[PDB]
DNA sequence: TCGCCCCCCTTCGGTGCTTTGCACCGAAGGGGGGC
């Protein structure tokens, strides 16, 4: 067959990125898959005359005790040139959101059997390290449609809707969605009945070549207000920074009946009693953190952001958005691992399902502020994540004034 | 020999054309070893005569070498470089004597004239052009360009190392238990099989290597212990760096500083203490590397100290798979730490130190996760696996910090360890107000163009107080604010301030800063008892902090 | 009068914030070590 010409974006060259170390057991793992990757042809061995490098590592779930090499692309794919410009690429259902149960399957196999344009080839290189620096780092590059290249999706495109045709028009409620790698596939089956469906298209598949999700409970979290039965100032002035700040959010929220009951200079722990107008502007405010922001719309054009605070006990926040203040979604995620102590997996985790979330819902990853050190991040993330995908993110370092989201 | 290897093809960056820059006059010792490499060099193939058709030229000089007598053609293709594609370099790391395990039989070999042994891509040599001098009045010099890898050309040592690589698969394929360290052209050969079944792999790889092109001459050829090898000395059963010889002066320049803080650096991976801060401070604020620097007396006692532990002989040991990697690490004061990896006790497979200041604002507990970090990046480097960690800090400190800090953070397997002085928190902030304590609504502002600015507070006892401020910020006023009211407070206070910035740096229980006035603020958080502190937004009219932001203004 | 690699310590300068300095961070200066 015959490649597709692909190029990246005007005046970008292709990524310059540092293989970062590897355990013993992921470079075992690459070395044996790229090993047998290279004798069917899929990737070459190249030479240091390729200034291009991509960070690889590998992944091991837990329901599939087998290795799964990942490729970082995400630098790559930023300087591809788009397929939307060059009308190739997919489509979103709004039907998955609406599904009882979605269930995960990884599609990346089916890539390797479509050839890569050969000017294109050496931008895709990578370098297996060495433990203790034996050797130098020993680089391939792709002959084939590379897991984790958002051009694969977007060329494999026909060839994955007629894999499919025979499957979506057998089961016309079921829905599926090709995000990268991965098919979303949702229905409203009972679930062990929708299991074996499940267990069919993986038929259907392995005739050419996870665990459920329920987007029927992925509650919404509000801005709550505390309840009481006696105020102190403190307790006021915490309920006062809350709802000024809620003021960017939310429309008409007043704090000037509340604020007059502190008037004085007052000690932070004396009880100061309600009066009327004041529970009638709080029990008033509360019900418009009740139900939800009008005038918030999905545009498709513009990035999702993502947000997460640690609340403590396990327990994380988050909001997704693309205008500040204007959320699509606000949620609070809870882990359940076993221990409760360890942070960078239940943030790790929190990540892989909120952006889970959002290829359900709007067919991509939100771009993630994670509150955490960077270099804490980078020690210690690939040890738990368990996605074919990699979000966008950054650090950041924000101080809770208000607890808002709790 | 030249390998009949393959070629790399490489290229100009696009636009860029090649070097034409003029040789420099050389002695005439450097002359004479210059023609009898070249005229010995174009006999090997290893370099031909050009003529005026060939518009480049670049400066070529030489160096002596370890090898005492014999000396190194270098060119100065500094502008070539630049001119010259990017390569992504193989050379990931470096080896570490620490990573190597116990092997019954060991060899040291090192190729003869390396790079000269690997061929240059033929569109590429008309860009080598270079001339040699010949005592520079009597003649124009001869003109060569290279056929093989020049030194000091930026690609060659990637190709040679990429070169090296693909020569020694086949071998390493066949002998999976035959472990080759391969830097550069040196190859550390360890196997386990007896010493006359290892000399024949040895013969078997040497002829392997022949036949590519690749020499090992005898004098490079070590067959004992202890072997020379990345500045170590490899016993059978220890290791130890070749000897460190620190700096001894009188008076002492930046640039002797220099040297002697990197010499510390070198020797902290098996001498475990050792300490530069001091020393470092002395590059603060200088000016040029011929400035004499005078030691200040906390540098000549930190010099004094690493004098006594370098004078103590030491080695570290080798890598048991079967065992568990250990890291303890111990506080030295004033962000320094050290740390020794072990797995058998008192038997150091080696030794670091962590010393690097992250922030303006931090603590102990964060340094020491950030020590955690650095080791455990270099274990997987070294052994390809994290260590358990010993750390000299208690689980409820520890307990303390990650829950009522905001970000995520973490420290994998640790044990806790008895070392004095321990990491704690040096105070903690009250998550409820304090029945009974003054309350302090703070308030600070300067004028942005003006340099002025004003702190104060006011109280729910009635306290009253406003501080001028010259040359400041709005952010510094801020602070004095808060500095204010935990010097006029008892030991118990509740405070109200309207600065984010503020309440975020203290917040992270902070107790180091770059900052004079943080410093002053940690230390009296430090001295207080117990402390609530609140923030409200600036200006709309809240109940003290009207009163406060009144005051100031 | 050179090249490539890792490390540490200092300095500098670009970025983005509902800022007017400030904190963060990558790069480049110096040094150590390797071939
Ligand atoms: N540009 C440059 N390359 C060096 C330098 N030192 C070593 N190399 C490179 C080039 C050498 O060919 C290679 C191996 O180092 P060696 O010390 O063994 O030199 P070489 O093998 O060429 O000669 P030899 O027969 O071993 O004495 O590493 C240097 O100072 N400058
Ligand atoms: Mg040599």
């Amino acid at each position: 067959i015959e490649t597709v010409p692909v190029k990246l974006k005007p005046g970008m060259d292709g990524p310059k990125v540092k293989q970062w170390p590897l355990t013993e057991e992921k470079i075992k793992a690459l070395v044996e898959i790229c090993t047998e990757m290279e004798k069917e042809g899929k990737i070459s061995k190249i030479g240091p005359e390729n200034p291009y490098n991509t960070p690889v590592f590998a992944i091991k779930k837990k329901d599939s005790t087998k290795w799964r090499k990942l490729v970082d692309f995400r630098e790559l794919n930023k300087r591809t040139q788009d397929f939307w410009e060059v009308q190739l690429g997919i489509p979103h259902p709004a039907g998955l959101k609406q599904k009882k149960s979605v269930t995960v399957l990884d599609v990346g196999d089916a890539y390797f059997s479509v050839p890569l344009d050969k000017d294109f080839r050496k931008y895709t290189a990578f370098t297996i390290p060495s433990i203790n620096n034996e050797t130098p780092g020993i680089r391939y590059q792709y002959n084939v449609l590379p897991q984790g290249w958002k051009g694969s999706p977007a060329i494999f495109q026909s060839s994955m809707t007629k894999i499919l045709e025979p499957f979506r028009k057998q089961n016309p409620d079921i829905v599926i969605y090709q995000y990268m790698d991965d098919l979303y596939v949702g229905s409203d089956l009972e679930i062990g009945q929708h299991r074996t469906k499940i267990e069919e298209l993986r038929q259907h598949l392995l005739r050419w070549g996870g665990y459920e999700l329920h987007p029927d409970k992925w509650t919404v979290q509000p801005i709550v207000l505390p309840e009481k039965d006696s105020w102190t100032v403190n307790d006021i002035q915490k309920l006062v920074g809350k709802l000024n700040w809620a003021s960017q959010i939310y429309a008409g929220i007043k704090v000037r009946q509340l604020s007059k009951l502190l008037r004085g200079t007052k000690a932070l722990t004396e009880v100061v009693p309600l009066t009327e107008e004041a529970e009638l502007e709080l029990a008033e405010n509360r019900e418009i953190l009740k139900e939800p922001v009008h005038g918030v719309y999905y545009d498709p054009s513009k990035d999702l952001i993502a947000e997460i605070q640690k609340q403590g006990q396990g327990q994380w926040t988050y909001q997704i958005y693309q205008e500040p203040f204007k959320n699509l979604k606000t949620g609070k995620y809870a882990r359940m691992k076993g221990a409760h102590t360890n942070d960078v997996k239940q943030l790790t985790e929190a990540v892989q399902k909120i952006a889970t979330e959002s290829i359900v819902i709007w067919g991509k990853t939100p771009k993630f502020k994670l509150p955490i050190q960077k270099e804490t991040w980078e020690a210690w993330w690939t040890e738990y994540w368990q996605a074919t995908w990699i979000p966008e993110w950054e650090f950041v370092n924000t101080p809770p004034l208000v607890k808002l989201w709790y | 020999p030249i390998s009949p290897i393959e070629t790399v093809p490489v290229k100009l960056k696009p636009g860029m054309d090649g070097p034409k820059v003029k040789q420099w006059p050389l002695t005439e010792e450097k002359i004479k070893a210059l023609v009898e490499i070249c005229t010995e060099m174009e006999k090997e193939g290893k370099i031909s005569k050009i003529g005026p058709e060939n518009p480049y030229n670049t400066p070529v000089f030489a160096i002596k070498k370890k090898d005492s007598t014999k000396w190194r053609k270098l060119v100065d293709f500094r502008e070539l470089n630049k001119r010259t594609q990017d390569f992504w370099e193989v050379q990931l790391g470096i080896p570490h004597p620490a990573g190597l395990k116990q092997k019954k039989s060991v060899t040291v070999l090192d190729v003869g004239d390396a790079f000269y042994s690997v061929p240059l891509d033929k569109d590429f040599r008309k860009y080598t052009a270079f001339t040699i001098p010949s005592i520079n009045n009597e003649t124009p010099g001869i003109r060569y360009q290279y056929n093989v890898l020049p030194m000091g050309w930026k690609g060659s040592p990637a190709i040679f190392q990429s070169s090296m690589t693909k020569i020694l698969e086949p071998f390493r394929k066949q002998n999976p238990d035959i472990v080759i360290y391969q830097y550069m052209d040196d190859l550390y050969v360890g196997s386990d099989l007896e010493i006359g079944q290892h000399r024949t792999k040895i013969e078997e790889l040497r002829q392997h290597l022949l036949r590519w092109g690749f020499t090992t001459p005898d004098k490079k050829h070590q067959k004992e212990p202890p072997f020379l090898w990345m500045g170590y000395e490899l016993h059978p059963d220890k290791w130890t760096v070749q000897p460190i010889v620190l700096p001894e002066k009188d008076s002492w320049t930046v640039n002797d500083i220099q040297k002697l803080v990197g010499k510390l650096n070198w020797a902290s991976q098996i001498y475990a203490g050792i300490k530069v801060r001091q020393l470092s401070k002395l590059l603060r604020g200088t000016k040029a590397l011929t400035e004499v620097v005078p030691l200040t007396e906390e540098a000549e006692l930190e010099l004094a100290e690493n004098r006594e532990i370098l004078k103590e002989p030491v080695h570290g040991v080798y890598y048991d798979p079967s065992k568990d990697l250990i890291a303890e690490i111990q506080k030295q004061g004033q962000g320094q730490w050290t740390y020794q990896i072990y797995q058998e006790p008192f038997k150091n497979l080696k030794t670091g130190k962590y010393a690097r200041m992250k922030g303006a604002h931090t603590n102990d507990v964060k340094q020491l996760t950030e020590a955690v970090q650095k080791i455990a990046t270099e274990s997987i480097v070294i052994w390809g696996k994290t260590p358990k960690f010993k750390l000299p800090i208690q689980k409820e400190t520890w307990e303390a910090w990650w829950t009522e800090y905001w970000q995520a953070t973490w420290i994998p397997e640790w044990e806790f360890v008895n070392t004095p002085p321990l990491v704690k928190l040096w105070y903690q902030l009250e998550k409820e107000p304090i029945i009974g304590a003054e309350t302090f609504y703070v308030d600070g502002a300067a004028n942005r163009e003006t340099k002025l600015g004003k702190a104060g507070y006011v109280t729910d006892r009635g306290r009253q107080k406003v501080v001028p401020l010259t040359d400041t910020t709005n952010q510094k006023t801020e602070l004095q604010a808060i500095h204010l009211a935990l010097q006029d407070s008892g030991l118990e206070v509740n405070i109200v301030t309207d600065s984010q910035y503020a309440l975020g740096i203290i917040q992270a229980q902070p107790d180091k800063s770059e900052s004079e006035l943080v410093s002053q603020i940690i230390e009296q958080l430090i001295k207080k008892e117990k402390v609530y502190l609140a923030w409200v937004p600036a200006h709309k009219g809240i109940g003290g902090n009207e009163q406060v932001d009144k005051l100031v203004s």
